[PDB]
């Protein structure tokens, strides 16, 4: 069950960090889209990281259900 | 009140125990149960194998060797060893428990010696039976080879 | 904007807090509490004050070219 | 520590931002997993040792 | 072709980027090989220390991280029309991190081998082995720091 | 037979080990052949002397044997052991400070200031609010669940990092604090407050722009320093001077513990011959460097018009060329520098 | 030996080329002066900094593994000596600290110079000074680190037997560290008058 715990922790940290990153992208944060090297389209990257965070949330809930049982 | 000795070491006083031999074993038991005395080596001037209780330490060392041999037998003939009751002696703190009597220790020594004799006899018998069985098994295998 | 007197005021506040805690520290593990809290406050203030002084009248200004003209 | 953290962010997550679509989402997931693994391995655990 | 930006200027940057990973990888490989010999020697007698004694191999690999970081950061300022000053800055950073990482990897390998062979006999030596290995790794860290200091000046006031 | 043994072997072994330990301790006694008294000397803290007397009285009552005075406190010139009473919080720090060596009797414990200094130096070197948060969570997992981990068996790597669970917790908290002071969250920056740097009103794409000062950042490094070309030139100087200052402060704090030890031990000659000379040496050669580092930050060199004095070149010239100063940090700089050099050389 | 043969062949080729240039009347064509004047002082400065830090780290690592191998070997029977002989590793790493400091000081002098003043007297002097002071600091730290490592190995092996040996071999180890300190002092003295590239 160690793999389940590891994936639960990693997916929860993903749901937190990637959601924060996507929120910062959606608001056009200076540290994230403020340079010419940084991606030009804010909302597109925000939506992509929203989808990635949703995938990580699915993984998190699945692994948490596995741990609970 | 106990001094909270975190900034400096705890203040210590060298204490002398005038223990008669009539209650020496019980006094050592209580002093070890307290766990607050670092005994000084007052008898360091004399060399080894000449101290007061050398024979009785050697007897318990022999019993410990026998118990280690028993543990080796338990490990080789795979058997899980049942852990003792740690809470019986409280394994710490200043609480005092009823200590084993000298007769209990003598019974432990005699039982360990007799049972070591029995176990070594049985182990020798088992080893000779096993080695002759292994020889016969090898002979069976060499007879079982193809034409 | 701010000057060294801001650091002086923060030092005054930190020293007052340290003295108050030394006065009102609990009897149990009194030395542990006093040393831990006072030294934590001391180095927290020291590091914050160093960071503040480094940006009071800096001799280097942030230079970059990648910044987008919108920002 | 600061330079390794910045370079790890550059090589792991900053790459995933350019990609978009289903492949972009998959790359973001995989690259975040690798970034978190490398962080908790070398920076939090070993650079913290 | 400019006097400030010769056509051979990118050679120094490219070779510094190559060296930053080459020498750090050589040192990391020496450390990994020596520590692996030690670990495989000790695990025959004390298999329970197999995962505790892998630390020297881990710390040898961090040198490779330092080399990779310098190689990545050097590529930022690489270009066809780059000044000789930038090229020699890149070469100096690469040489610094590479030679420092090579020395650090050699020291980590030797001390890790000694420590893994001596900690199976005396478990109290694990702390000393870890301390000396940290002292060896901080040398590659210092090479990294010098490389970063040089790189910070790579493309500033350069024309 | 062996299964019969297995149900009782552990208790027998424990009893035999205790019986051998009590005789090994009793072996270190000056037995009197003429009398029947075993004379044994032990090192008990003065605090538990009454507890030991009460416990021995309880043992005497249990046995009922009448004995003369069994406890007699002695005043000798031996070296008493060094015992520090540790909690579950200070145990790991004292294990750290005892791995190096055991302190003298009634000597200033190095484990009390370690509790805070060691995690804080680790935080200065670590300096990350995201990685520090991960360390804090990893340590809190052990701290909150410490009862279960205490109950269960732990490995060599599990017993370690659990006896120091509070160590790791303090390091994580201080790392979060320093990462806030560095504005470094997973290598990014937090734009919590208003930056003191204002970018130009308008500029072409790809044009190098230099920000102008508007104020000072309240807490931590300014977030306008993120991604700039000269970010390293500022952060490196900041961190080098931070290291110098927080090393000088830590050194003088540790050196005053020598004064505390000498005062406790009534070694006035030690104070005169090793403390005052060394204190003057470090406060003239390296304390002066820290004072100059602080002063250079508090002077608006651009506004005042004086050139910025290189402190490293000043330190070099303080020894390799006394009396010569290229840049004037403060009036009568050469006189003070030669005075401090003479103080050190005396 | 292949290396000895290569060295001898290189020497013969160098001698033959020099004699060919000299006899034909083109002896001045092998001009080290033009090589030094036309070489970019950025090369000398960066090579000096890189070799300073690299050789300082090499010496530090050299002393570190020499001392650490002996400390671990003698610690099998006497584990108590590791913490007491850690001073030897500190004295081995202080030379790396010295090299790092010298590298910082020299990198403070790495300024972009104009094309017209590229090979000026001050710029060439700065390049030569940085190169040679870096070489001096690096080689001195290498030598000091090797010596301190040897002394620390002897100290660990000797104080494993009796702890009184460490307090008498620490004197020799301090003598060894004095060499690295003097190397740093001389390296700073050489580059004291070397101004930034302009
Ligand atoms: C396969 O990927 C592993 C390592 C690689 C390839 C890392 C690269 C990024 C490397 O190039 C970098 C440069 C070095 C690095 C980042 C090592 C970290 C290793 C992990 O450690 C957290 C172990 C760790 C899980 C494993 O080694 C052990 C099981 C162990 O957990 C056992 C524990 O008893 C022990 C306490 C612990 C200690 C020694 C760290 O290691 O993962 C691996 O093997």
């Amino acid at each position: 069950t160690g793999k389940a715990w590891c994936c639960t922790v990693l997916s929860a940290f993903g749901v937190v960090i990637l959601s924060v990153i996507a929120h910062l992208f959606n608001t056009n944060h200076e540290s994230f889209v403020g340079s010419i090297n940084d991606p030009e389209d804010g909302p597109a990257v925000a939506h992509t990281v929203y989808l990635a965070a949703l995938v990580y949330l699915v993984f998190f809930v699945f692994c948490g259900f596995q741990v609970y049982l | 009140e106990k001094e909270e000795a975190i900034f400096r070491s705890a203040e210590m006083a060298l204490v002398q125990f005038y223990i008669p031999q009539e209650i020496s074993r019980d006094s050592a038991y209580t002093l070890g149960q307290l766990g607050l005395v670092q005994f000084r080596d007052l008898n360091s001037k004399v060399r080894a194998f000449q101290r007061t209780f050398v024979n009785e330490i050697r007897r318990l060392d022999n019993v410990e060797r026998q118990y280690r041999y028993f543990y080796s037998l338990l490990k080789k003939h795979d058997i899980k060893l049942y852990e003792g009751d740690t809470d019986k002696y409280l394994d710490g703190s200043g609480e005092l428990y009823v200590p084993p009597s000298g007769s209990v220790i003598d019974d432990y020594v005699r039982n360990a010696s007799y049972l070591e004799e029995r176990l070594i006899q049985m182990e020798d018998a088992t080893d000779q039976i096993e080695v002759q069985k292994n020889d016969l098994e090898q002979y069976r295998f060499i007879l079982q080879s193809g034409d | 904007m701010s000057s060294f007197y801001t650091v002086v005021g923060v030092f005054i506040v930190v020293s007052a807090m340290s003295v108050l805690f030394w006065i009102m520290a609990p009897k149990n593990n009194q030395a542990v509490w006093r040393s831990t809290v006072i030294l934590t406050l001391a180095m927290m203030f020291l590091m914050w004050a160093i960071t503040f002084l480094c940006q009071l009248h800096p001799l280097v200004a942030p230079r970059r070219s990648d910044l987008r003209p919108e920002f | 520590h600061a330079q390794l953290s910045s370079v790890l962010w550059t090589m792991t997550i900053q790459i995933a931002f350019g990609f978009r679509g289903f492949v972009g989402v998959f790359m973001t997931v995989a690259l975040f997993a690798m970034w978190f693994a490398l962080t908790c391995a070398v920076l939090v655990l070993m650079e913290g040792t | 072709m400019t006097e400030l930006c010769p056509v051979y200027a990118p050679f120094f940057g490219a070779i510094g980027c190559a060296s930053a990973i080459i020498f750090t990888s050589l040192g990391a490989a020496y450390g990994t090989a020596k520590s692996g010999v030690g670990i495989c020697a000790t695990c025959v007698l004390r298999p329970d220390l197999l995962f505790k004694n892998i630390v020297p191999v881990i710390m040898a690999g961090i040198i490779a991280i330092y080399g990779l970081v310098v190689s990545v950061l050097v590529c930022y300022s690489l270009g066809q029309k780059q000044a000789l000053y930038t090229g020699f800055i890149q070469l100096g950073a690469g040489l610094s991190v590479g030679l420092s990482g090579l020395a650090a990897g050699f020291a980590i390998g030797i001390v890790g081998d000694a420590g893994v062979r001596g900690s199976s006999q005396q478990p109290r030596l694990f702390v000393g082995m870890i301390l000396i290995l940290i002292f060896a790794e901080v040398l590659g860290l210092y090479g990294l720091i010098v490389a970063l200091l040089l790189n910070s000046r790579a493309t500033q006031d350069v024309v | 037979e062996l299964y019969a043994i297995a149900k009782e072997l552990d208790s027998w072994f424990q009893d035999v080990t205790r019986e051998k330990a009590i005789f090994e301790i009793l072996n270190k006694s000056n037995y009197d052949t003429n009398r029947k008294i075993l004379i044994a000397e032990g090192w008990i803290p003065r605090d538990e002397l009454a507890t030991l007397q009460a416990r021995l009285g309880e043992m005497i009552a249990r046995l009922g044997i009448d004995v003369p005075s069994i406890i007699q406190v002695l005043d000798t010139n031996h070296t008493p052991p060094t015992f520090h009473r540790t909690n579950k919080f200070t145990a790991g720090f004292q294990s750290i400070c005892d791995c190096y060596g055991i302190a003298q009797y009634r000597e200033i414990n190095a484990g009390l200031p370690t509790i805070v200094t060691f995690p804080f130096m680790f935080a200065i070197m670590f300096g990350d609010m995201g990685h520090g948060f991960l360390m804090t969570l990893a340590a809190l997992s052990l701290v909150l669940n410490e009862k279960k981990i205490n109950k269960m068996k732990r490995g060599e790597i599990f017993d370690m990092a659990f006896t120091g669970r509070y160590i790791i917790l303090l390091m994580g908290v201080f790392s979060m604090y320093t990462g806030f002071l560095y504005n470094d969250i997973f290598s990014k920056t937090m734009t919590i407050f208003k930056s003191g740097w204002k970018w130009p009103d308008h500029w072409k794409k790809g044009e190098s722009i230099t920000a102008t000062s508007v104020g000072t950042y309240p807490i931590g490094l300014d977030w306008a320093w993120h991604g700039t070309e000269n970010a390293l030139l500022f952060s490196n100087s900041y961190k080098m001077k931070l290291s110098i200052l927080m090393g000088f402060i830590h050194m003088t704090y540790s050196y005053f513990f020598s004064l505390a030890n000498h005062l406790y031990f009534n070694s006035m000659i030690d104070i005169i011959g090793n403390f005052i000379p060394g204190l003057l040496f470090m406060q003239g050669i390296f304390g002066y460097l820290s004072v100059c580092i602080v002063y250079k930050w508090a002077v608006d060199w651009v506004k005042d018009g004086k050139p910025a004095p290189g402190l490293l070149n000043m330190l070099i010239n303080m020894f390799l060329s006394p009396g010569t100063i290229d840049d004037e940090l403060y009036p009568h700089q050469a006189k003070v520098q030669v005075f401090l050099l003479l103080m050190a050389l005396v | 030996s292949f290396s000895h043969f290569l060295y001898y062949l290189v020497l013969i080729v160098v001698i033959v080329y020099g004699l060919y240039k000299l006899f034909t009347g083109h002896g001045s064509d092998i001009n080290f002066g033009k090589f030094l004047l036309r070489t970019s002082p950025y090369m000398w400065a960066n090579l000096g900094i890189a070799l300073c830090v690299g050789l300082s780290v090499v010496g530090a690592a050299w002393g570190i593994f020499i001392t650490g191998s002996s400390m671990i070997g003698a610690g099998v029977r006497a584990p108590r000596i590791t913490t007491k002989n850690l001073i030897s590793i500190i004295f081995c790493e202080v030379v790396a600290i010295y090299g790092l400091i010298i590298a910082i000081v020299f990198s403070s002098k790495l300024t972009v110079a104009t094309a017209e003043n590229m090979y000026s007297k001050s710029n060439l002097y700065t390049g030569y000074s940085l190169f040679w002071a870096g070489i001096t600091v690096g080689a001195s730290n290498l030598i000091c680190g090797i010596a301190v490592g040897i002394t620390g190995a002897t100290a660990a092996i000797s104080d494993a037997a009796d702890s009184a040996l460490f307090v008498k071999i620490l004197v020799i180890e301090i003598f060894g560290s004095i060499l690295g300190l003097l190397g740093l002092i001389v390296g700073l003295l050489m580059a004291g008058k070397a101004s930034e590239f302009q």
